[PDB]
């Protein structure tokens, strides 16, 4: 009863790149073929676009699924350890489901944390949902995110509805497929953005985009379990895990915050740790990665 | 001043960015009510800046009028900001105190416009350039600023600050005229 080699966790919640396009104010409700963001050059060479001087209504369009499927390791080599794994998770899934991480993935969903400086500037940030399972509309949703708190854990019930609906998608005998179009009034003459390569921007085919990593990492915000000071709310999910803007790490390994000790004693030991330790355990198993030295 | 109550408005806390998303929000409360509303004392300043590198701030200890303090208590222009952003309440201060100010106002401290000036104007050769403008174009110093946004250069950006030295006398005045102070209230005690 020991450790296996390596360990591969593919990543559900599965993001797409950020499209942009501009629209202007009261004339929105045809959001389908707008303008989308060239990429101009102004006078290192700063050849970053801003938006028009008549569009205001930066339509964000991007989309995402879910692959589903964590009880079994996509890479292991152990018989036994495997099967503790297995009874490990399918007791988990014979205990609770999926509710309070669809419900927190909704309060990532509610905020624009999404958008890391395009939220600051937008008047109504207005979050357009469609339902596809084909090229159509099923069911349609409208948000606002200045009546949505960014910090505060609250679910409402539009938020509790859409968070059903994508718990229906994640517990694996159900497919939902769920776009996000989000509005940042930036202005008419106002600087867009799109992500930074290693100035080094990112665009697509006749338009500019935004990476999915970012989404990636944005939308698994969850992290509200470091010991230092909790003013801040949540930040984002990985072993070792903090914002790498400050300069600070949060989830210390002197402290039992870590998803290592958790495993061992989970596993191994049978010593098994709480209901939120066994949250973050399953969020951090949700959003994939690598595992094992 | 025969009133002992002067409070301000700090910088409010997020996990979408660093401080200096907090400095834009802080710009944009600014903007509405502070620095562009209007008056000469309205401003922010922090007294958790030291001297010998011209840091930002670590708290919130604000000193300046009412209006511009009790607009920004229910206003809904502060989404997000408002998720960690509040305070606490007013009440009586003591009898005596002293008059001390420090803040930041809006300095000449860049080479390039009177460089172009000098450009538009003299057309300065190279050895005449390095002779007639003199060794005194590199003007830039530690101060205190945060990630201004605007369509100035392409990502955010710093700025200086400059304020005056103060007694145990009394008196009161106005900051710059931008947003910032001039001799305005200051963390302290």
């Amino acid at each position: 009863l020991s450790t296996a080699s390596v360990l591969a966790f593919e990543r559900k919640l599965d993001p797409s790149d950020a499209l942009m396009s501009a629209g202007a104010w009261a004339q929105r409700d045809a959001s389908q073929e707008w303008p989308a963001v060239t990429v101009r050059e102004k006078s290192q060479t700063v050849d970053v676009a801003n938006l028009p001087s008549d569009a205001d209504t930066l339509k964000v369009r991007f989309t995402l699924r879910v692959l589903g499927g964590a009880g079994t390791p996509s890479a292991c080599n152990d018989a036994a350890y495997r099967d503790k794994l297995l009874q490990t998770v399918a007791t988990y899934v014979n205990d609770q489901g999926f509710a309070e991480l669809a419900r927190r993935y909704a309060h990532n969903l509610a905020n624009a944390r999404f958008l890391w400086r395009n939220r600051v500037g937008a008047e109504a940030v207005e979050v357009r949902i469609n339902h596809i399972r084909q090229g159509e509309v099923a069911r349609a949703w409208r948000f606002d995110a200045l009546a949505i708190g960014l910090r505060d854990f609250k679910a409402d019930a539009e938020l509790d509805a859409l968070a059903e609906l994508i718990a229906s998608g994640l517990s694996g005998s159900g497919h939902v497929l769920l776009e996000v179009v989000a509005f940042a009034r930036i202005g008419d003459g106002q600087e867009v953005f799109p992500s930074q390569e290693l100035k080094t921007l990112y665009s697509v085919r006749d338009a500019a985009a935004i990476h999915s990593q970012k989404i990636g990492n944005a939308l698994r915000t969850i992290d509200t379990w470091y010991p230092d000071e909790d003013g801040l709310g949540p930040i984002a999910v990985e072993p070792y895990g903090s914002v790498t803007s400050q300069g600070k790490a949060y989830r210390q390994p002197k402290q039992k915050l870590d998803f290592y000790t958790l495993l061992d004693n989970w596993v191994l030991r049978d010593e098994a740790p709480a209901v939120e330790q066994q949250h973050y355990v399953i969020a951090n198993l949700i959003r994939g990665g690598v595992f094992g030295e | 001043m025969a009133m002992d109550h002067y409070l301000d408005i700090r910088l409010r806390p997020d996990p979408e960015f660093p401080p200096a998303q907090l400095m834009s929000v802080l710009f944009g409360k600014l903007h509405q009510a502070l620095v562009a509303q209007g008056g000469d004392r309205i401003g922010v300043s922090f007294p958790d800046l030291d001297e010998s590198r011209s840091r930002l701030g670590e708290r919130l200890r604000i000193h300046a009028s009412a209006d511009d303090l009790r607009a920004l208590l229910a206003r809904p222009w502060l989404e997000g900001l408002r998720d960690h952003l509040q305070f606490g309440e007013p009440a009586v201060v003591p009898h005596p105190t002293p008059y001390r100010q420090v803040s930041r106002v809006q300095a000449k401290s860049n080479p390039e416009r009177l460089r172009r000036r000098l450009m538009r104007r003299h057309d300065l050769s190279e050895e005449e350039a390095r002779k007639r403008i003199p060794d005194t174009v590199a003007r830039a110093l530690d101060l205190p600023f945060v990630t201004l946004r605007s369509q100035s250069t392409g990502q955010h950006f710093r700025l200086f600050i400059r304020h005056g030295p103060l007694q145990v006398t009394a008196e009161e005045g106005g900051f710059t005229c931008y947003g910032l102070s001039k001799g305005g209230f200051v963390p302290w005690f």
